[PDB]
């Protein structure tokens, strides 16, 4: 399933993103894991494209939570 | 942004 397709990217995803947000990184991989998979597998392959888009989910989730 | 705050935490699998 869809659901299942992001849960094994997110696998691989998770240890990237801990690797730098040990205390967010749960809820840094699933936001990220919103994108579609070709995007993913990008994000897999690229650092610097996985490092830019965790600093967007961070920015997102700090306005979330603040204000 | 494309990317939701309200999305669900990711939880890794374990054997």
């Amino acid at each position: 399933s869809p659901e299942e397709q992001k849960q094994m990217l997110g696998e691989a995803i998770y240890p990237k993103v801990a690797a730098s947000q040990p205390e967010l990184a749960g809820k840094l991989t699933g936001m990220i894991l919103e994108l579609p998979v070709t995007e993913l597998l990008h994000l897999l392959e690229e650092s610097e494209a996985l490092d830019a888009k965790v600093n967007e989910a961070l920015e997102v989730l700090k306005e979330y939570q603040q204000n | 942004s494309t990317l939701s705050p309200n999305a669900s935490v990711f939880k890794p699998s374990r054997s």
